[PDB]
């Protein structure tokens, strides 16, 4: 990835984008839980941004999954 | 020699001081890389015992900003010399004329970017034939004080150091002249007597009995600063009066 | 005087010569200057920076 | 204790010698993209050192940490590969000396060159205001993953085409690029290839070459 | 030892669509990227055997700057369109075809007569366009075999001959890596052809031509 | 449609160092292509025999100075780096020089060896001024390409001297019209090389041709 304009409108704020992407990247770095999109030698953080742009990752989704496993 | 001067380079170089200007005319009896002897012309000879100048040129020595002050002889053997001429070129001098930089065949043209704001290409030739290359001469000074708990020792014996470091040192603890040191090598083997009074009054008891450590010395050797190569030229030793001079 | 001095050598009076581009081997249009500018090397050395 | 320069109120304001820092003289960097900063080898093996340790011991090339240290200090060929991997995407922050603007702490991706000079894309020499006549820029790095994402999202050199004060771009072709463009498009009344109809642009480039 | 030089390992053959290819080679020694790139560029653009339309004539016109009734386009427009035609021909050096037709609608390359050996690679390529049924297009087109670009001035209307099938060739050199030495030049040639032959075989032909040229030395 | 292959029609030795070769026949466009390719390849990828290490007897380290010789040690190494030698067969080889007495120390008095041959004996190495002063030295020589300084390739009397492995120093190619030959447009390509004498024109041009042919044959087959 080079620019992050596509991710701005997906999470409108450009800072909540940063923290949400950091949440997903931390999940994908040591919290296992491989990315849902293929990687191209990309770091975990860029994969998080990529999936955010793909729309399949958002703060709501992360919270839903965290709550679901916290019920376990 | 600058290819476009102003006629002031000659006087600046002559009168600056570092050009080893002659004193009496005559003939150059014996040139050398470190000395020029000038047979005086008969007329200028003193009433007695002339025929001697012995211009001691200055072989390599450090300047005040790490630039070698090297004087080379610019007279062929037997060539006559007149009073007040230039026997030996100084640093950045060429037959007397001041020569600060060097020529370089330039072509004002914007090449593919690499001279964008003010940058300057340079063909490998300028570095290949090695016409820009200085002789910076550093001066690392290592000292041996006498703090509390005994003096500092400059012995080659150092704990927690491999045989590689001690390979090039001398027995005293000082590197040999002409040792192609590199980053991290010990120039001087220096050590300190393991801190100070620590632990508990049992430690004072130990001091009364004296410790039981063969090493009993911390490593404080002065190494090459990280990131600089170099070939040691000279290693001077200075002694406080009342200290017997060691092997080095 | 510079024009005459150059003319003493065979070099062109303009002070400019055509330069070929080494990488491709074509000609630079717009002929270019070439001379001997006595350049220094100030002691702001990168490996001290 | 609550007064003077050593007063612990005005203490984090005076200035902190931050770690993972750097410096160098600057050099033009054509062939770089607009989000790449040519970083030296000899300085990129002393900035991402702990990252190299991590990716090295993890890969098992030298499990024990002291072995990893002695490997990197040994310049073994594998450490170059590992360093390339870690700096694959790990934005660095290039900061000029007087940081008046808020662009003066822009952040780039690294690409490794040889020698020792922090290359720098030409177009982004305006916001910095550097002039490549001895100007020196410092390289910081973001450690924590949040800081990495910030350096890639909020500060990356490709997300600051418009400067804060004036809306219009501050990535504006400056000195030689405009002379090249100017030369590349000028009406000459009569020259070679005058009076003809070639094709779309492709045959035009073919004609010129 | 001195004879040794890092040979490339052909890696990238990315063939975007059917004619635009982006080949890359690496790692080459310092500067070989530029010399190979320029040699290939010059040989490809300047000297490449091929066949292209050279001369065209209209039955009812003898002047270049005129027009035919019922034609939405103009004579020079048809000249440009024909210049863009991609055609490969059998070993016959040159041959003349005709575009006799009449009707309403676009007139493409497919409307051209097959004439045995000659085969147009892009029949769907557009040439002209008629609007009136009474309007009849008739014209002769001669195609020769050549090894370069022939402007009209360098020479019964004349069409600049683009014999070389390669249409564009741009080479860059970008620094690759091999262990420590990091000034090795990865070459990157993107070339696009008219369609009479894929870029791969074009590069093969250019390389073979250069190699045969150098053969006499060794 | 045919492509006239070139041939090395002549190799005239205008001077000892620099010389000119002529290539013929060549067709339009091929002239400048081959000329530039050959200039570029020749100016870099060639084998040489430049000195690499020097070991003077009474010299401890480079920045010192001996006696009886006006030249400082650094000037001696500079001149040796400028020395040109023609070495065949053996990869690397050691030479000796123990000239004694006043006068020049030109390369001629270097100790004789086998296939090693000093191309330019006149090239001064150093000078002697004191009668009972002798300069005894061992000079190593290997063969390589391009440029390899001391540091990259890195006792105490082992003075390392930067390599300068290259036989050529100025390559210029011109393209001109040839005889009628019943066919115009045939280009004569005259390539002049200014070499230090270690390498003859024919050998250099053929090696350049070979290296380029190999590099391009790496292009003949593609995936
Ligand atoms: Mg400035």
């Amino acid at each position: 990835r080079v620019t992050v304009q596509d991710a701005v409108e997906k999470i409108g704020n450009r800072f909540d984008l940063v923290l949400v992407a950091a949440r997903r990247a931390r999940q994908m770095q040591v919290g296992g839980k491989d990315p849902l999109v293929p990687e191209e030698n990309d770091k975990t953080t860029v994969i998080a941004l990529r999936e955010i742009e793909e729309g399949l990752i958002n703060n709501q989704i992360l919270d839903v999954r965290e709550r679901q496993e916290q019920q376990e | 020699k600058p290819l476009v001067g102003t006629g002031m380079e000659r006087a600046v170089a002559v009168d600056s001081g570092v050009t080893a200007v002659a004193k009496r005319g005559g003939v150059v009896q014996y040139v050398d890389a470190s000395r020029i002897v000038i047979k005086v012309n008969e007329d200028e000879m003193y009433p007695g015992e002339a025929g001697i100048d012995i211009y001691n040129l200055t072989k390599y020595t450090r300047s005040n900003q790490n630039t070698c002050i090297n004087q080379m002889p610019c007279v062929s053997l037997g060539e006559p010399v007149e009073r007040g001429d230039v026997l030996a070129d100084g640093p950045s001098t060429d037959l007397g004329e001041l020569a600060l930089g060097q020529n370089m065949r330039v072509a004002f043209m914007p090449w593919n970017g690499y001279n964008f704001e003010d940058s300057i290409l340079v063909s490998e030739r300028v570095v290949q034939e090695d016409r820009f290359t200085t002789i910076h001469i550093q001066e690392l000074a290592c000292v041996s004080r006498d703090t509390k708990l005994g003096p500092e020792e400059i012995t080659a014996d150092i704990p927690n150091v491999g045989e590689a470091a001690l390979s090039k040192l001398d027995e005293s603890g000082i590197v040999y002249i002409g040792a192609e040191v590199t980053g991290g090598d010990i120039l001087v083997g220096k050590v300190t007597p393991k801190g100070e009074t620590q632990l508990t009054p049992e430690e004072k008891l130990l001091r009364a009995i004296f410790g039981e450590k063969a090493s009993d010395v911390k490593d404080s050797s002065l190494r090459v600063p990280n990131g600089v190569s170099g070939t040691v030229i000279d290693v001077q030793v200075f002694t406080r009066d009342g200290v017997e001079k060691d092997k080095r | 005087e510079i024009k005459e001095l150059l003319k003493l050598g065979d070099l062109p009076t303009s002070g400019q010569i055509r330069l070929y581009d080494g990488r491709t081997g074509e000609q630079f249009e717009r002929p270019v200057t070439v001379g001997y500018m006595y350049m220094l090397k100030l002691n702001h050395l990168v490996d001290d920076k | 204790m609550i007064k003077g320069k050593q007063g612990r109120f005005r203490q984090n304001l005076l200035g902190k010698r931050v770690d993972y820092s750097g410096r160098s003289v600057i050099t033009v960097g054509p062939y770089l993209r607009l989000h790449q900063c040519g970083l030296p080898k000899k300085m990129a093996l002393e900035l991402f050192k702990p990252f190299i340790y991590g990716k090295l011991e993890l890969r098992g090339l030298a499990t024990t940490i002291k072995a990893a240290k002695k490997m990197v200090e040994r310049e073994e060929a594998v450490v170059w590969d590992i360093l390339d991997e870690v700096i694959r995407e790990h934005p660095v922050l290039l900061n000029r000396a007087p940081t008046l603007h808020r662009l003066g702490i822009q952040a780039f991706e690294p690409v490794l060159i040889e020698g020792k000079a922090i290359q720098l894309h030409p177009l982004v020499c305006a916001a910095y205001n550097a002039d490549f006549d001895g100007d020196q820029m410092a390289v910081h790095v973001p450690l924590t993953l949040e800081a990495q994402l910030e350096a890639r999202a909020l500060m990356m050199s490709t997300n600051n085409i418009l400067s804060p004060a004036n809306g219009e771009p501050i990535i504006v072709p400056s000195q030689d690029v405009v002379l090249g463009l100017y030369y590349m498009t000028r009406d000459c009344v009569n020259a070679k290839g005058e009076g003809m109809v070639l094709t779309g642009p492709k045959e035009a480039e073919r004609l010129y070459r | 030892s001195v004879t040794e030089f890092l040979k490339p390992r052909l890696v990238d053959i990315e063939q975007v669509s059917s004619t635009h290819a982006k080949v890359t080679l690496e790692p080459l020694e310092r500067g070989f990227g530029h010399t190979l790139g320029n040699a290939l560029r010059r040989i490809l653009l300047s000297s490449m055997p091929g066949c292209a339309v050279t001369e065209v004539e209209i039955d009812g016109v003898l002047h270049e700057y005129s027009t035919k009734e019922g034609v939405q386009e103009d004579i020079l427009e048809i000249l440009l369109n024909l210049k863009g035609l991609a055609v490969r021909v059998q070993g016959k050096d040159e041959v003349i075809l005709t575009l006799n037709k009449s009707g309403i609608g676009p007139v493409t390359a497919a409307d051209i007569t097959h004439d045995g050996d000659v085969e147009i690679v892009k029949p769907q390529h557009v040439i002209c366009h008629l609007t009136d049924e009474n309007a009849s297009i008739s014209m002769r087109i001669k195609v020769q075999r050549g090894r370069g670009y022939v402007p009209a001035s360098t020479r019964r209307l004349l069409v600049d001959a683009c014999y070389s099938p390669v249409e564009r060739i741009a080479y860059n050199v970008e620094a690759a890596r091999v262990e420590q030495r990091t000034d090795l030049d990865k070459l990157v040639i993107e070339m696009e052809t008219n369609g009479t032959i894929d870029p791969e075989e074009a590069i093969r032909r250019a390389a073979t031509i250069l190699a045969e040229q150098l053969e006499a030395f060794v």
